[PDB]
């Protein structure tokens, strides 16, 4: 899905069993390869230290 | 760059499979390309890892008997599995890792 | 950069209940996810990026 | 310019929900971490100083380097001034659409001896001349010419073994800001090249030796360094992802969004 | 002429141009409201959005 | 408006878009132990952030031929983090709960639940002379389920799980005198109760005495046509409020 | 008078008939984290009665040919009740200790101990290129002991236990610059120190970083004639003061 | 900051004994020589100025020196910045546990001619470039590369025959003080290396020539000099007795307390 | 700006940072009481210690 628009979608289906996982990733906003090329991640890859909190808007 | 134990002694028996570990961590300055060697002195290279592709036909006595173990070599795994140990496998093995600007060694003494 | 001393944990997401759905509706709904900084974000120690290489002049 | 602090909170249970919102309206949410949990009153002493524009852009970077041989005909270097040729600086400029800055040009000139044939060579210290031509002026063709000296174009004379030379250039443009991008042609019939503007022309730079060929050829090399100051930026822009290929246009080859992982839950 | 640093320091302008001064490095102002909330009707945190 | 709520506690937050009002106990709010009522001779401990958060139990599938479920309330939280560890090393302890149960279906399913929180629910055994054991009366974070059929006499120590008697020999229609709410898939989605500390002594041990019981009984059963989603889960979340302890000892 | 003390904390009480004065840190008392110094973004938890009490480690026999002992301080209390359970579920945490060590003999034994509390005690390995492992560096509530002889080169990962270098390559005579006291069986019986939180960051993880080390070294060895009691034990008691935590997670 | 004086005394005979004490309480005695004998009132004019911290540490010392050949491939010197490699400076730092200082880096660069083969060699003045890379930035691999110039890392350009170059570096750390010692691992499973911290990383230093190989190879040599200023120290520590052996760990070989004498009364 | 030496001398800060100033060399304060007597009950010289 990397060379497509499918990389932004999380598939959520009507599951049969309960308590399953949807996704997951570590929170390293300059080191992980999911938060790397975002708009926040291409500002942090000009600096070295960072601080503060992060919002994660879902929809 | 730093290896966990830069020298030890490993004692195994003939016909078994040796497990020579080589693990490391990553200091924040290390940003270059990866490089992993292995040596023997019963100074001949026995395996390589550079440019994401493995080259492993180097020692004639150990032809097709040594392999890497993990699938995640850029996470701190450089262990090799020596299959079918013989009496003539006596010598110090040297795990040379070089991710710039770091370099480390590990002299593994293997006696069966 | 990827360090082990100052790692920041993990973010997961779990089903609480199922996704129920009426008749003649598709099942596989999709979810988007954004990211942003708060009002108290800050940076330091300007360096050069690792994302753009070069080998000649254009 | 300190950052905002954080105020403590109590366990609430009421109708005012700060967490649920709607991102349909194009409004990025302005929540605080004091709304979804219990926090303590933290005195906050960080600073947003190094994230400003005048600390992000006012740093020197190489733009070009050309070599020229003393023992040659037409041995001299011409270079039209533009930012588009290096890539570590160009990506920093295309974050914003309209820029406005002056400039502090600085040159680092080094020399090297070529494999000459003559015996017991010895040369005194050399002299370089860096001529700056505004767009439209008469330009020289050969090195031994009278258009180099007899001109009122602002040049700089430098000899080796000293501090590097430095001149400053103010905001020379016809509009109100340099245009990093120009969607639309330059001819009214809409034919020809696509993104060529006449709003950020600054001129050329002509560099040459001043001495003559004594006994052995000397091949020099000169780097040019920008330094934008007093910078004001406008209308930000998402950063360039694919590799550059040309200096004039913006063309590219397609590539994926990021490097992949094995599975959607793999950490 | 004399101002504080990041104690004081003394800065004198020498040349009689404007492009000859040093970099300011102390223009500390920001206003993120023109990027986060560029809407017409104002929006409160506590109330629901619709 | 009047439909959305957002209750937060500690480092967790439960939000609901469609829910009714919250019902609180017998009219009181769970506060700390005043000094007039206390009887212990030492000073209590109040973690207050390490316990007061929303733990989440296991989920149950609401089939068409379902009967009901029950949990014993200071026993399902025996393994849930710092509440389960402060409950073992101490000897006493009082709590107040904030029960929350949520079950979502579309605009095409029909059904109705009853969510009640019964204090001192003694249950009846199968045989008339025996008493039910511990392993068949409650489970660690697992719902024990009712039946629609009377349990036979051949069992030795099993709970009588006839749903119209609600296990306690009482008519199930009269169960609404306790603090309660209704889950109805037509207009409601989530039920929420706040239960203060209800006991005849000011503090009590927590391993020998389960002084609450959350029962869930479907009156109108789940029903739909073919083509809708058949799996409808229920999930309950409980958070202790204003807990405190006394009397350190060894582990047990 | 001036010889008796009675320090109490929580639900325990340490009393001593014969002891010298108490020595407190570098001149400060362990207080809570002020709001100017904090960096975490949530609210801490303070148990304050469940942790602040005197835990008691194991005892060691003081023979005639003894060398010394050491404990790593936020590691010996990993299994001691509610301190060991709040240390696992959280992520951060600062402490301040109140070390107390007691060893009694009659008016006929002679000897002298040195009780010191060393911050950031890095120890040296046997082989010059390796580093000591976790199992040979500290023990859960068990004292690791020095030797009087240099450890041989054939060991792979073992701590250099030469007592005149104190393990850290430093002269043992200069160890008194740290906060310390002397146990001397002629005039003293019990030593007591109060150690504030000494670290370069305002809070720290507790499983990866042991930021204190209590060393006990006998300078004048134990000596007596025949007919006296030959078994002399030493016993150390440590109590954390003003502890707090942050960052809930799962168990580990 | 004068020292205390001494006041005269009279021959006493009373119950207040100032000399007898008890060292069991960890209290070093605070007696004056006016309590055990008869002294005179001495005006005392000494000073404790040179024993302060800012006069004990703010002195320059060499940290490293590397050589690099002009006529080579990968001829350049990389060096991660750390104090641990020299021994005359390292012992001065481990007197204290937590330090906090800025830094004044200074380089002394010298050159020497290699035994070349070409005839009548002559080279102009050389140019050196000392690039400073913060921890995480892209590093160069070969000398002829575009990552040297086109970067915003703070480098310094120097030519021979002038004053030595000097740049200043502020307190770059994540904690509140540099940790000279770190007892405890860096991985939460407690495996791997022992005393490795990520609290005093300052970056690397890349040095290379700027000129090209004219006729004869030149082998240079560059020393690096620290100078800590504004220093604040915390929690003192006994001085290191045994010899150092490695730069990362603290391992050693045992040796006695001091050199011996013949007999306990021999003066 | 102007202070005494070990007569007076004049010192001007030029750069607009804080890590650019010269070394102080005149922070003359000491307090040895936190190393010599780190005890709780106070101790007089003349009286016996116990």
């Amino acid at each position: 899905n990397v060379s497509s628009l499918k990389a932004y979608q999380i598939p959520v289906q009507s599951n049969s069993d309960n308590g399953k996982q949807v996704f997951g990733f570590p929170l390293q906003p300059g080191a992980n390869n999911v938060l790397n090329r975002t708009l926040l991640g291409e500002i942090l890859n000009y600096y070295t230290h960072w601080s503060g909190s992060i919002k994660l808007t879902f929809m | 760059l730093s290896i966990t134990t830069p020298e030890e002694m490993i004692e195994k028996a003939k016909g078994e499979t040796a497990y020579l570990p080589c693990k490391f961590t990553l200091s924040p300055e290390d940003q270059g390309p990866l490089d992993i060697e292995w040596l023997i002195s019963p100074d001949q290279v026995i395996i390589l890892y550079s440019g994401d592709k493995i080259y492993d036909d180097y020692y004639p006595d150990l032809k097709g008997r040594v392999h890497f173990t993990s699938n995640d070599l850029k996470s701190g795994d450089a262990s090799i599995n020596v299959t079918n140990l013989q009496l003539s496998d006596i010598g110090t093995y040297q795990c040379k890792v070089k991710k710039a600007p770091g370099v480390a060694n590990k002299k593994i003494h293997l006696v069966v | 950069v990827e360090d082990e001393y100052t790692a920041a944990g993990y973010v997961t997401c779990w089903y609480q209940t199922n996704i129920v759905v009426p008749a003649d509706v598709q099942s596989s709904c999709d979810i988007l996810c954004f990211v942003s900084a708060c009002n108290d974000f800050s940076v330091r120690m300007l360096k050069d990026t690792p994302f753009i290489r070069q080998d000649t002049f254009y | 310019a300190r950052v905002a602090d954080t105020i403590s909170s109590r366990p609430t249970n009421s109708e005012s929900i700060p967490a649920l919102t709607a991102a349909e309206t194009g409004h990025t949410s302005q929540v605080v971490p004091s709304d979804t949990m219990q926090t303590r009153h933290v005195k906050n002493y960080h600073s947003r100083s190094e994230s400003s524009i005048e600390n992000f852009l006012c740093r020197s970077a190489c733009v070009y380097y050309a070599t020229y041989t003393n023992n040659s005909k037409k041995g001299f270097a011409e270079w039209v001034i533009n930012t588009r040729q290096v890539a570590q600086l160009r990506r920093k400029l295309e974050l914003f659409t309209y820029l406005r800055f002056d400039l502090e040009l600085t040159f680092v000139i080094t020399s090297a001896q070529q494999p000459s044939t003559a015996s017991s060579v010895d040369a005194p210290v050399q002299t370089h001349q860096i001529m700056y031509v505004p767009p439209g002026g008469p330009v020289p063709t050969k090195v031994k010419d009278y258009a180099w000296q007899t001109s009122t174009n602002p040049s700089v004379f430098w000899t080796e073994g000293n501090a590097p030379p430095r001149m400053s250039i103010p905001f020379i443009s016809i509009g109100n800001a340099y245009s990093c991008f120009y969607d639309g042609w330059t001819q009214f019939s809409r034919n020809g090249v696509y993104g060529i503007n006449t709003l950020n022309n600054m001129g050329t730079l002509y560099m040459r030796h001043v001495n003559e060929a004594g006994q052995g050829p000397i091949k020099s090399t000169v780097r040019i360094y920008f330094k934008p100051k007093h910078v004001k930026a406008w209308v930000p822009r998402p950063p360039r992802l694919c590799q550059y290929e040309k200096q004039k246009n913006v063309n590219f080859s397609p590539i994926g969004v990021t490097t992949s992982r094995t599975d959607i839950i793999t950490t | 002429q004399v101002s504080t640093q990041k104690i004081h320091y003394t800065n004198i302008n020498y040349y009689k141009d404007a492009a000859s001064n040093s970099a300011n490095r102390q223009d500390f102002t920001q206003d993120p409201g023109k990027f986060t909330e560029p809407v017409k009707d104002i929006m409160v945190k506590t109330m629901p959005a619709l | 408006s009047d439909r959305v709520r957002s209750i937060t506690l500690g480092n967790s937050t439960i939000t609901t878009q469609e829910c009714a009002n919250v019902v609180v106990g017998y009219g009181v709010w769970p506060e700390y132990l005043k000094d007039n009522e206390a009887t212990a001779e030492d000073q209590p401990t109040q973690p207050d952030v390490a316990t007061c958060r929303f733990y989440t139990l296991e989920s149950v599938q609401w089939m068409k031929n379902s009967a009901g479920w029950w949990w014993k309330l200071p026993d399902a939280l025996s393994q849930m983090g710092l509440f389960g560890q402060n409950m073992q090393y101490h000897y006493l302890g009082r709590t107040g709960y904030t029960i929350h149960v949520q079950c979502n279906a579309s605009k095409f399913h029909q059904g109705c639940l009853l969510v009640v929180c019964v204090p001192e629910a003694e249950m009846g055994c199968s045989n008339l002379n025996n008493t039910p054991e511990f392993s068949e009366l409650s489970g660690g974070d697992s719902a024990r389920m009712f039946t629609d059929t009377q349990v036979g006499e051949s069992n030795a120590k099993k709970v009588q799980t006839a749903v119209w008697n609600a296990g306690m020999g009482v008519g199930v229609g009269n169960l609404t005198i306790f603090p309660h709410q209704w889950i109805n898939l037509r207009t409601n989605n989530s039920a929420t109760l706040v239960m203060p500390y209800i006991n005849s002594v000011p503090m009590d041990n927590m391993f020998r005495h389960n002084n609450l019981t959350l029962m869930i009984i479907p009156f109108v059963p789940l029903n739909y046509s073919e083509g809708s989603s058949p799996y409808v889960p229920i999930t309950v979340t409980i958070a202790p409020m204003c807990a405190e302890y006394n009397g350190l000892r060894l582990a047990s």
